[PDB]
RNA sequence: UCUGAGAGUUUGAUCCUGGCUCAGGAUUAACGCUGGCGGCAUGCCUAAUACAUGCAAGUCGAUCGAAAGUAGUAAUACUUUAGAGGCGAACGGGUGAGUAACACGUAUCCAAUCUACCUUAUAAUGGGGGAUAACUAGUUGAAAGACUAGCUAAUACCGCAUAAGAACUUUGGUUCGAAUCAAAGUUGAAAGGACCUGCAAGGGUUCGUUAUUUGAUGAGGGUGCGCCAUAUCAGCUAGUUGGUGGGGUAACGGCCUACCAAGGCAAUGACGUGUAGCUAUGCUGAGAAGUAGAAUAGCCACAAUGGGACUGAGACACGGCCCAUACUCCUACGGGAGGCAGCAGUAGGGAAUUUUUCACAAUGAGCGAAAGCUUGAUGGAGCAAUGCCGCGUGAACGAUGAAGGUCUUUAAGAUUGUAAAGUUCUUUUAUUUGGGAAGAAUGACUUUAGCAGGUAAUGGCUAGAGUUUGACUGUACCAUUUUGAAUAAGUGACGACUAACUAUGUGCCAGCAGUCGCGGUAAUACAUAGGUCGCAAGCGUUAUCCGGAUUUAUUGGGCGUAAAGCAAGCGCAGGCGGAUUGAAAAGUCUGGUGUUAAAGGCAGCUGCUUAACAGUUGUAUGCAUUGGAAAC
RNA sequence: GGUCUUGUAGCUCAGUCGGUAGAGCAACGGUCUGAAGAACCGUGUGUCGGCAGUUCGAUUCUGCCCGAGACCACCA
């Protein structure tokens, strides 16, 4: 066997908000660790976060990481996202296929115009009920101050709408998480009673055909190519015939295997993160912004009309509104496409505010699902994020 | 793919041509030009068709149009 | 691999050097022969490699060849 | 190609009828023009033995619908027995079913008849069919099936098709058969073998 | 088996019971269709017995028409 | 009796030589372009490149020690073999890198060859002994592994005996580089099991064993033969040629050793060169032949490279072992692993090449008494318009003719076009519902009866039963089985060559562009629009093998003017020979003998609703022989 | 997925401590021409790749992206 991997318990497709290596990154290495101790389908990490060249020594990240990291209580499609200099792509387009949120900040590594762009994000796109985790207690100091910061953070969540007093602050040394003392795993401990509280797992039906966010590729020894994703709806089942949707040409395919994580499922349900092994593929073949169906289903598309409100500077906007020859990028659950720009008749700029009706058309056929809160920025900030409203080619 | 470098006719009304790009060639005899001997096919590789061959789909990579 | 050229090493390695200590049991013998030309010696090489010959240690073709080789010599009186 | 379509049109062009005479007679002054776009008053000036060999071909398998590659085989098939096999190959042509349904009475349409034997409601020896190119001796029974004996449309057309003396059919059974090899007379007098027959070595 | 694909074939034939069929055979003994097991048989059954005084085993297929030759009740009397 | 079509293409125009093109099929085909089915078949040109995984050869306690364990109170029963020991491991699949050869094939001999295992024929299975793997202890290091010792089995090792026979020496006798035989000497077999029987004694069955001795089989060799280009390749050759003495093979061989002689080969072509698996065969032609040796079959090779060696019946062995190694990989740094040309699968490459697919049902291979078990052999299933076959995309009625393209530009008239609409109908398939395959009528297995020496039956021979074997399948196949015209044409070309024209634009540009050739501003050669004409789930592109090309001419060509008779002559060899005689009788042909595979051809048919095909029956070539001949 | 590099007139390219659109050919009136060359000037076109501040300004400074040109991440 593989080591089939198991589902006993609804998978949710959790991400992280905040910024990397403030305990962030060491959060998701040390809520591993403890767990191995007293946890199934719940290894331990140290040191983990990496399988790739040149991405070890240098402490900030490139590249995202989908792992599976369960309890008795709830699994999790653990992913590491960057936010980083050219890299918060990976965290931004993350925080929509990322089901659930934790916001990870430091008692030592402050709060990051990264945290902010993060919690922003999470409100425009919609989801609700946060929770944060106090990181990095491991250095003294920590009753009182831990008010102040809770203060500032509640403040952060509350520029946008999240829960705020309600939702809770757990404190927490990730330091002394990693090492182990009991009364330090009750931290963590007390940060897993705050977060399965207000936080659910969102079920997501296996009857649709599918759709998938693709995430990574490899080409295996001597099978093949397998692709890894974040299953969307549906199943993912024997020999399935499937076509390679968004961005690009119609392609169908076989299936030539399966995993979560390089652990196979035996049944990849909505919501589940496979990499399916395929009948005669590259990673050429396919890069990170597209997308997979099952066919009968959702089509490439270029041109759409968009009913969108826009986010004014304050959500972070350009420092100067936008035209038409304009060009942002969409955010469409895996890509930021760059598109044309046809606002609404009644819009030549959309100034801050201005729920506007834009038609725009894109650079792809890109598989479009009406209603997807997709988000738009551009320079490094961000203006607008909403959901799909009128299918055009 | 060979180190030999040849002449070919760029096929029909226009081009899509990008000046080291590959593609594929085509037989066909030309009498208007002496020493000449080779063609190359349009719509392939890099290229986009015959454009508006509205009478002929093969070989173009024009495919079989819609109405 | 196979389970069966394996052990066959494993089993015909000790029998080989068997092999190896009878064979030139009878190797000295034909040299003693080619110094002890007589009948004694050719009983006795014909009683020894009596077993080879039967065996595959030696055949009853290439046996009878030395054999009757030195037989011939032998008949030189 | 399975279907034609429009047959009249191709009359239009070769001035012939599939039938006796009826294919073109009169409807509000029937006018036998070749079809198209390119010719009323122009007559004939470009005809080659190439191009009467592709007419003759045409005739004959405009009457008879046989395709390239199942006319080809048909004829190698022939091809393989030894004699004057000109007209037994023809004889044979018209053994084909359809040929048969249409000759037999029953069928007033050679497109009824390779229709209705590809649906295979017709009954016949210990087997039932849905292709239509299958070859008779003489003397070979037909019968139709229950579930079209009833039709009117199949109770007029087994009424009325054309008939062959050299077939028979008991209308009170509607079960016929292909009685005898006939004879060349028996057939059309218009198509040309050598020319065909001799065409037909290419591969 | 020969013969197109659902419709299995084999001639019958003598060959050493060591080497592939389609190799080098022994002799050829008529056919059976094994598609149909009611009678295709149209061997000779001579040669049969001639590589059989002289060392031969068969396949328990042909064990079927050997009881159909009752091949004891004839080689018995080599054996005799 | 077979059986062969030509078109044009050099000018002012003709005739003639010639080429040149065209006009066909063939493909492992690939491209575009789109693409229903059903069947049939096939599916890395590339790198004998790299390669995760599984699979691709195991069997055998009824061969055993021991081990372990179970039930049983125990006694014992019973199980599983890590170990021993035996067979299979040299089958097979891939691959053809490679080689110019005895290779391939053919004829052949092997007075010079071997052939474990059946078959023929029997001589028998007497006496011991020693032994350890295992197991154990301890060493050894992470491992790789290694190392030391305590205890055993066997049909596992050595002698003891006999040895029909057999093998040899030795004298005699046999016969047309040999045998039959008379006589002396030498020398050699195993092992037990089970099962029955019998108190036992002993027998009997049977597993197995030992030898003779057939067969049969292969293997090996030899040879003529015939089996590419290369004379812008002529001297070549030193176990080399010949002889001995010896080694020596399975056996013959300088095959090798020594030793002794110098020899052996050649233009009727060595050597040299490039290429290369072969053969049946595959397509094209009327054929000779070309054409290739897709696929497959049989001979041979090859397993990463280069070496070794056992092993047995067999390797220097494609999933053996060892060596130097390529290079990847592992390690701790001390050491190692590996070799898909087994399967799919991947990577590279390409223009590219199906599933990391199921079945022991059947065939089979093996081993196993017996059950058995395997079996990326085998059968299947699946992708693919890759080929081929069959077959769709409705049947009739139905018009001075719907609209409308399109023209004419006449305002008509037509075309489009029974094609339409509209009706009657139609259901293979789309689509229901179910029935429901054989293949298994094998074969084990237990009985049944009968048979048979043995009688004391076991055990061995014939017939019945059923135990029962399926990936296929559910499908195949069927069910006036539902609904439902519903469920379904693209493609090319239209100057001549050679089928297929109206319009626009446009004017040697754009461009067409197999050939002659169309464009320099009224294009039946550009493009598009319409129409015509072509095929059709295909249609075109391209490639090449050949047809045509008799376009080297044995068939089936010439050499005056379209190259073409060397300046001439002598000129060996060679080629080519007057007549009647004879003999021989090579060829020559005939007659007979066997061989020349399968497959496939060709023809006969059975089954393919018709199919492709598959089978089915024979067919023929030549070789080699026997028998003539007298014609040459 | 970003980056290393490309974006200018008709093509390509220039862009005073930014000042515009500037070079070569296209390009054609007029010369010639057995006919047309080759050959002589004409021409002209210019949002300087697409968006964002910006001085007598963002084409040059930059921010973002797009795509043409190279790399970093299968994979001990």
């Amino acid at each position: 066997a593989r080591e089939k991997f198991d589902r006993s318990k609804p998978h949710v497709n959790v991400g992280t908000i905040g910024h990397i290596d403030h305990g962030k990154t060491t959060l998701t290495a040390a809520i591993c660790t403890v767990l191995a101790k007293e946890g199934k389908s719940a290894a331990t990490r140290y040191d983990q976060i990496d399988k790739a060249p040149e991405e070890k020594a240098r402490g900030i990240t490139i590249n995202s990481a989908h792992v599976e990291y369960s309890s008795d209580k709830r699994h999790y499609a653990h992913v590491d996202c960057p936010g980083h200099a050219d890299y918060i792509k990976n965290m931004i387009t993350g925080a929509a296929q990322m089901d659930g949120a934790i916001l990870v900040v430091s008692a030592t590594d402050s709060v990051m115009p990264q945290t902010r762009e993060h919690i922003l994000l999470a409100r425009q796109v919609g989801v609700p009920r946060m929770v944060v985790f106090l990181n990095k207690c491991d250095i003294a100091t920590d009753e009182e101050v831990q008010e102040l910061v809770a203060e500032e953070v509640r403040d952060l969540l509350t520029s946008y709408g999240f829960d705020g007093k309600n939702t809770p602050i757990i404190y927490g040394s990730a330091l002394k998480a990693l090492e182990g003392d009991p009364k330090w795993e009750a931290k963590i401990h007390d940060l897993m009673n705050a977060v399965d509280e207000w936080i659910p797992t969102p079920e997501r039906e296996v009857d649709k055909p599918f759709l998938l966010a693709i995430e990574d590729t490899m080409t295996i020894t001597g099978r093949g190519t397998v692709v890894t994703g974040r299953v969307e709806r549906g199943e993912l089942k024997v020999g399935q015939e499937i076509e390679i949707v968004g961005l690009r040409p119609i392609r169908k395919a076989v299936v030539t295997g399966i995993e979560m994580f390089k652990k196979e499922l035996d049944s990849a349900m909505a919501g589940d993160n496979a990499g399916v092994l395929l009948r005669g593929v590259d990673r050429k073949e396919v890069e990170r912004g597209q997308v997979l169906a099952k066919p009968g289903s959702i089509k490439p598309h270029k041109k759409f009309k968009a009913e969108i409100y826009a986010l004014k500077k304050e959500e972070g906007g350009r420092h100067t509104g936008f035209l038409n020859g304009y060009r942002p990028q969409f955010y469409f659950r895996t890509t930021d496409v760059t598109g044309s720009i046809s606002l609404p008749e009644n819009t030549e700029m959309v100034l801050p505010g201005d729920n506007t009706s834009i038609t725009v058309e894109l650079i792809a056929p890109i598989a479009c699902e009406k209603g997807s809160k997709f988000s738009i920025r551009e320079g490094g900030r961000t203006v607008g994020a909403g959901s799909v409203t009128e299918v055009l080619e | 793919t060979n180190g030999f470098e040849v002449l070919t006719y760029i096929p029909g009304e226009g081009h899509n041509l990008q000046e080291h790009s590959v593609t594929l060639l085509r037989g066909g005899r030309v009498k208007d030009l002496p020493g000449v001997r080779y063609h190359i096919v349009r719509g392939t590789l890099d290229t986009v068709g015959v454009e508006k061959r509205r009478q002929q789909r093969s070989a173009y990579g024009a495919k079989k149009p819609k109405a | 691999n196979i389970k069966s050229n394996e052990k066959r090493l494993r089993q015909n390695i000790k029998r080989n050097l068997n092999n190896k200590g009878q064979k030139t049991k009878l190797k000295t013998n034909v040299k003693n022969f080619h110094k002890e030309i007589n009948l004694d010696n050719l009983g006795n090489v014909y009683s020894q490699a009596d077993r080879l010959a039967r065996k595959g240690i030696i055949s009853t073709n290439r046996a009878r060849r030395l054999k009757s080789r030195n037989v011939a010599v032998l008949n030189k009186t | 190609m399975k279907y034609t379509g429009s047959i009249f049109k191709r009359s239009r062009r070769l001035g012939f009828s599939l039938l006796e005479n009826n294919k073109e007679f009169s409807k509000g002054k029937k006018r036998k023009t070749i079809p198209g776009q390119h010719g009323n008053r122009f007559r004939s000036s470009t005809m080659s033995g190439y191009a009467q060999q592709l007419q003759e071909k045409q005739r004959m398998q405009y009457m008879y619908g046989i395709t390239d590659k199942q006319f080809r085989r048909l004829f190698r098939l022939v091809l393989k027995q030894r004699g004057n096999l000109a007209v037994n190959l023809f004889r044979v042509l018209e053994s084909r079913l359809d040929n048969i349904v249409y000759r037999m009475g029953f069928a007033p349409t050679r497109r009824s008849a390779r229709q209705l034997v590809n649906h295979g409601h017709v009954l016949l020896n210990d087997r039932t069919v849905d292709t239509p190119s299958i070859i008779l001796n003489p003397g070979d029974k037909v019968r139709l099936k229950a579930k079209t004996i009833k039709i009117p449309i199949v109770k007029a057309a087994s009424e009325s098709g054309v008939v062959s003396p050299f077939v028979e059919t008991n209308n009170k059974t509607f079960e016929g058969t292909y009685v005898r090899f006939p004879e060349r007379s028996e057939l059309p007098a218009g198509i040309n073998e050598s020319y065909v027959v001799e065409w037909y070595k290419r591969l | 088996r020969m013969g197109r694909v659902h419709y299995p074939t084999y001639r019958i034939v003598a060959v050493d019971s060591r080497v592939k069929r389609d190799g080098k055979y022994i002799a050829l003994i008529g056919h059976l269709n094994p598609a149909l097991k009611e009678n295709k048989c149209k061997i000779d059954e001579a040669v049969a017995l001639e590589w059989l005084n002289k060392g031969a085993k068969p396949t328990d297929t042909v064990r079927s028409l050997f009881s159909q030759t009752g091949l004891w009740k004839k080689f018995v009397e080599s054996k005799k």
